[PDB]
RNA sequence: GAUGUCGGCUCAUCACAUCCUGGGGCUGAAGUAGGUCCCAAGGGUAUGGCUGUUCGCCAUUUAAAGUGGUACGCGAGCUGGGUUUAGAACGUCGUGAGACAGUUCGGUCCCUAUCUGCCGUGGGCGCUGGAGAACUGAGGGGGGCUGCUCCUAGUACGAGAGGACCGGAGUGGACGCAUCACUGGUGUUCGGGUUGUCAUGCCAAUGGCACUGCCCGGUAGCUAAAUGCGGAAGAGAUAAGUGCUGAAAGCAUCUAAGCACGAAACUUGCCCCGAGAUGAGUUCUCCCUGACCCUUUAAGGGUCCUGAAGGAACGUUGAAGACGACGACGUUGAUAGGCCGGGUGUGUAAGCGCAGCGAUGCGUUGAGCUAACCGGUACUAAUGAACCGUGAGGCUUAACCUU
RNA sequence: AAUUCCUUGUCGGGUAAGUUCCGACCUGCACGAAUGGCGUAAUGAUGGCCAGGCUGUCUCCACCCGAGACUCAGUGAAAUU
RNA sequence: CACAGGUGGUCAGGUAGAGAAUACCAAGGCGCUUGAGAGAACUCGGGUGAAGGAACUAGGCAAAAUGGUGCCGUAACUUC
RNA sequence: GUGAAGAGGGAAACAACCCAGACCGCCAGCUAAGGUCCCAAAGUCAUGGUUAAGUGGGAAACGAUGUGGGAAGGCCCAGAC
RNA sequence: AGGACCGAACCGACUAAUGUUGAAAAAUUAGCGGAUGACUUGUGGCUGGGGGUGAAAGGCCAAUCAAACCGGGAGAUAGCU
RNA sequence: CCCGGCGAGGGGAGUGAAAAAGAACCUGAAACCGUGUACGUACAAGCAGUGGGAGCACGCUUAGGCGUGUGACUGCGUACC
């Protein structure tokens, strides 16, 4: 059930013994560390917090220095948790790895951040350029008409026309697992690892597909 | 588009209210010179850290 | 867009880029104290600084890559010379920026760039 | 009286139903009754803020022991 | 990123070169097409430099005939079999255009010119 | 291929010249397709040494497109412009018995044990 | 004193009397299939051509090619094609001026958004001493579609041919999100080649400029044409409907009391935003324990002493992005620039050997030159501080504290 | 057909296929001999159609550079009311 | 208006190039003043483009679609 | 009649309806049309009949053993329906 | 040789992209056509508003033309706003 | 006499009856742009008004909701021609 803190770090074309070869995304996911875990009076729920992210630790806010220094020392200005139906780790650091993504062979990659800023390049908000009849000029690309008048609903919600890309967590869902690798940490999944390259994210296993 | 009245002298100073540029507060002294600078920034005619800057 | 990728590219086509670097390092070799844009004085170092690692040691097809990249009779005879010889005991860093205030002219972020070895000023002023 | 909202669908329209209110906290039900007994717009919500209801019958939020009451 | 390009130096294999492209050499390669598999080989002369980013790959012209035929062969995969090294020879850019319009009587280089 | 209204080669044994993309096939909502598609052709031209005559609508299938189809070694062969072995639009499999110029690496799957067992070509 | 049109493009949106899968009655329904047929707002609902075109005619995709509204949606969107638009003039008619929704030739369409909405984004304030950290779910949407064949299953039935779903499975097609290794694209901060003229005194050699002069390759980035891939087992409340037990009506009976089953929707499970949720929030971690005069005093004003934890400007700057904010982080420093080791690119740097009676090429040199990238290096520049934040922080019931 | 109430006429042909084009035909608008007719080389920035070269006009858009937008600084309108 | 608009006479230097196209250039003019930075949608110019090659559209949509000079080689129709 | 040419009360409101006719003042009473659980001023009124449908508080054709009262009547504890 | 052509300076503006509260009351970039001819065109001169003038569009008369302007009639008149 | 750049513009000092007469100078609205005080704006909204008003300065309010100026909040309520 718990979500692994990984990092953008690696690509791969990686052969198989069929005449494809298969482009894939390489996740070091080691050093998941724990400094509180909480309980089921502990906001109610219980569920394990753990921190992967750089950080030097001399110029940092001793009301997280100390959140730190009571259990496992962890770097990382955000810290991540998860809920679970499994037994709960001791809070001075467990640094459990890639080994969890073998007795599920799908994970959910979900995300930290998102990397690209807008995404009006046909990606997140779309478009196609008018078709040119008659002489067409000014308006290619700018919405045409975005309502349609005070009876089927002025203009409507769930609309975008330009702003930003949001920079949440983004889920693809249950991708695959290609495999799981000891003795350097190497999770291969097969694509859409979300961010930019050298970006933060969250890994969590597949509880849908 | 065009209005349907003459604005209001109250909306004029709401709309500047959230534009106007910042400054550094408290009237500086530096660790070699007497001379006032932009805090946490190179004196502009004398010493911060070593050296002088500026020319023309 | 810019991502994964660190460096500045002003307001100018590749041709303007060339002609304003050889104006420019032409000014630096010929002045020794400059001040320009905080984007320029970065764009300053990497034009600079590749010359004088190149110009350390006397070789003539590097000195035919110098005028490649700026062409000037001025700056091929200082480095490998007077500049050269002088930055040779380094291994980077030949010169500093010091982050000197905002324009005068009009309003843009300057820097100041001096040579490593170097502490001079000097000033336009009538007060 | 369904009560629906625009909050962006196609085909039809996206509401809530009465049905999920009882699931997500019994509150919602005895909320939207004393809600609506109230008038305009401003005043309506200058009595309604002195309303708390919760989980009810286990709720935590009532450690003060007030004047009990019978109505 | 701590440990992507140190991969690009992993991949890459002892026979990725740094030269003039135009060595003619021979790819032997497999027939994996359909449910079965026996051998082919291709020859002619590489005239691309590969490794380009993480994998290497042969980009081969066949010149033998007038005909603008690009091959290209993953060098790091087993559907590619073997690698031998023939004749020696040059071409520099990555491009050879004016034979895929007209060339024959021609099959090997073995100098890389004057 | 990625269009219609597109002449390309014959690689058959049933036109002559070019031959014409009436539509592509693998997908709706777009009048593009990826490569390895399955293309639908009138012959436009034909020749009486071939088997068919022209304005006849017939199947196909990709032989050779100058972007590659990714089949082979996960790095796409190139071959020289858009050409095209045509198929039989129900019974399946290639109406032509020959290729004009090289043999492919496209030939060589389970749908051509009509074409490569020939020796005139493919052998 | 303006509710202003066709046609094309774009951009939508809602009503379900649903194009379709899905649960289900009937049939003059054996089964398959169809007719008959109700629930259903959940979701996918096709396109190019000619023509200014509705409607037409034609080829076609996908399992598939639905109905209705919207100032006959949308010129404070686009073009300005269409009617003699304004113009001949053909065809037509009248004595003519002038006309014609038959016609052919090209042909002037405005608003930078006041309030209002829609989506993105910051400042300031309540969060109850302050600070930083995780965080619950009051609330609200998204996946949601749909073929194929293996099994299910050649079986019930029917004369015989024949003969289906749910459930597991992979896969196509639609729809949508992320991605830059693969395959292409580009890469005006990287290499080489090349016409031409001008130039380094001149030559061997080499270079400014002509759209980045032109052309091909290109690190890192981004990107779709390329890539990876969700679309979910289960549960409850149910519709139409099979009913059981049972009253109106001695009983029967979906009915009134009463209860098993009954669909993607609905409540969910799966996913995502969320304490301004004034109902003002919990829980984890840090810090502050000095004093008198005065007035209204759950309070504030003045002053000595004195303010921590933290914050912000500032600063280099980003793999964060409209700006910001958010983020690494200021010598406790690897941020950016150089620079070293490496990477990956290009295609062997001037001189020399050798070919070429020369431009130039190739061996000396897998060279040289090189950008954003990976790790090192303090080489360089990010002042020592000041300032905002204070000396343990409301009444009252209930619980505990000598209470 | 610049000419046809009906009609995107009927049939053949090119063809993503092509109301238009090209060919034949008359079920012929109100065609029809100076409102001129038929045929014709050259010519027109003249219209439609055709096959081939090429190309971001387009399938479907990506990225680079620059000027506005955006950032900082300056000057400084308007429709309207 | 320091208006990308309009406007008569005389003179005629160099290389490459079909020439007073056009790149550079002798004599000369002259920086047609928002700047400078970022590199959002988007707007406009300019670059560049896989595969197809108008498929966009009533309509090829300026140059990037064609180009120059030398040489070989040449059609129905025609008032030649 | 009312608005036009008149305030107020009631109606989710209005030009026009219903009560009603604005002298002006009154922390006065009463009654109208309209109302009486909260919104919102007054009845969850005392007593009885009936609907299971938010009908009430949205309309006709139209039908039936959907349910009750009433007088006359057939059946009707001898057995109904 | 040529009221042939391709084409500058010299003159024009068919198309296309843009401009469209512009740089500019059609100009720009680029395709494009006249340029030895019914061409391009300087100076001086001349016709004045339903009047000129027009290889004719019912065009052109001071970046305006299907009807230029002022001093008087003049407080024109309006089954009118 | 002060600030500034050779400047612009103003004050202080002194003139005068007056500069709240400082050179656009008579006294001086209203449009016009900004300061200063009092009280107010972060469960908070609409012809911005009327009715009711905590509160704050000043009036012993004869403290019994008042005068004066404002005003958290709110019942009620559609500009003028």
């Amino acid at each position: 059930m718990i979500g692994l803190v990984g990092k953008k770090v690696g690509m791969t074309r990686i052969f198989t013994e069929d005449g494809v070869s298969i482009p894939v995304t390489v996740i070091e996911v080691e050093a998941n560390r724990v400094t509180q875990v909480k309980d089921l009076a502990n906001d109610g729920y219980r569920a394990i917090q753990v921190t992967t992210g750089a950080k030097k630790a001399n110029r940092v806010t001793k009301p997280e220095a100390g959140h730190f220094a009571k259990a496992g020392v962890e770097a990382g200005r955000g810290l991540w948790e998860f809920r679970l139906a499994e037994g709960e780790e001791f809070t001075v650091g467990q640094s459990i790895s890639v080994e969890l993504f073998a007795d599920v062979k799908k994970v959910d990659v979900t995300g930290t951040s998102k990397g690209k800023g807008f995404a009006g390049t046909v990606k997140r908000w779309n478009f196609r350029t008018q078709d040119a009849t008659h002489g067409n000029s000014l308006s290619h690309r700018v919405p045409g008409s975005i309502g349609q008048n005070q009876t089927p609903g002025k203009v409507f919600k769930g609309k975008k026309m330009a702003g930003q890309m949001g920079n949440e967590r983004v889920t693809v869902q249950s991708l695959d697992v290609v495999r799981v690798d000891a003795e350097r940490n190497l999770l291969l999944v097969k694509g859409a690892v979300p961010g930019a390259t050298g970006s933060d994210l969250i890994v969590k296993p597949a509880v849908k597909a | 588009a065009v209005q349907q009245n003459k604005p209001t002298r109250s909306k004029r100073g709401m709309r500047r209210s959230h534009d106007a540029l910042t400054a550094v507060t408290s009237l500086s002294v530096d660790k070699t010179s007497g001379e006032k600078h932009l805090r946490h920034h190179i004196t502009a005619d004398g010493y911060y850290r070593g050296r002088k800057v500026i020319a023309k | 867009m810019r991502h994964r990728k660190s460096g500045r590219q002003l307001n100018r086509n590749s041709s303007h880029r060339q002609a304003m670097f050889r104006n420019m390092a032409g000014s630096l070799v010929r002045h020794e104290i400059i001040k320009t844009t905080l984007p320029k004085a970065k764009e300053l170092r990497r034009v600079v600084e590749p010359l004088i690692t190149l110009a350390k040691t006397d070789s003539v097809a590097n000195r035919r890559l110098a005028f490649a990249r700026t062409r000037d009779n001025e700056i091929v005879a200082k480095l490998f010379n007077e500049l050269g010889p002088r930055f040779a005991s380094r291994a980077g860093g030949y010169t500093r920026i010091l982050k000197c205030g905002f324009r005068a002219g009009d309003n843009a972020p300057m820097a100041y760039i001096e040579l490593v070895d170097r502490s001079e000023k000097a000033e336009a002023a009538a007060e | 009286k369904v009560y629906y909202h625009h909050t962006g669908h196609i085909g039809g329209i996206k509401q809530a139903t009465f049905e999920e209110m009882i699931a997500r906290r019994p509150e919602r039900v005895i909320e939207i009754a004393v809600k609506g007994m109230l008038p305009k717009g401003p005043l309506g919500r200058a009595m309604f803020r002195k309303l708390k209801v919760y989980a009810g019958n286990e709720h935590n939020h009532a450690a003060q022991q007030p004047q009990v009451l019978d109505i | 990123s701590n440990i992507i390009k140190q991969l690009e130096q992993e991949q890459m294999k002892q026979d990725v070169p740094s030269f003039r492209p135009g060595d003619t050499v021979e790819v032997k390669v497999w027939v994996v097409e359909g449910s079965k598999k026996r051998l082919q080989a291709f020859e002619g002369v590489v005239i691309a430099i590969r490794n380009r980013g993480l994998h290497s790959a042969f980009t081969v012209r066949k010149i033998s005939n007038g005909e603008g035929v690009e091959r290209v062969f993953q060098t790091h995969s087993p559907v590619v079999d073997s690698i031998s090294v023939k004749r020696r020879g040059a071409v520099r850019k990555a491009k050879l255009y004016y034979l895929r319009e007209r060339t024959g009587k021609a099959a090997r280089i073995k100098e890389r010119l004057n | 291929m990625i269009q219609e209204q597109t002449m390309l080669n014959v690689a058959d044994n049933s036109g002559a010249r070019r031959v014409m993309c009436i539509k592509v096939l693998g997908g709706s909502h777009r009048r593009y397709a990826g490569v390895g598609d399955i293309i639908k052709i009138t012959i436009k031209e034909a020749i009486p040494r071939g088997k068919v005559k022209k304005g006849d609508v017939l199947k196909a299938v990709v032989v050779r497109t100058k972007k590659g189809v990714r089949r082979p070694d996960g790095s796409v062969i190139r071959f020289d412009g858009n050409a095209c072995v045509l198929l039989n639009n129900n019974s399946e499999q290639p109406i032509g018995t020959r290729i004009f110029g090289p043999v492919t690496r496209e030939l060589r799957s389970e749908k051509f044990m009509k074409i490569i067992s020939l020796a005139p070509e493919v052998l």
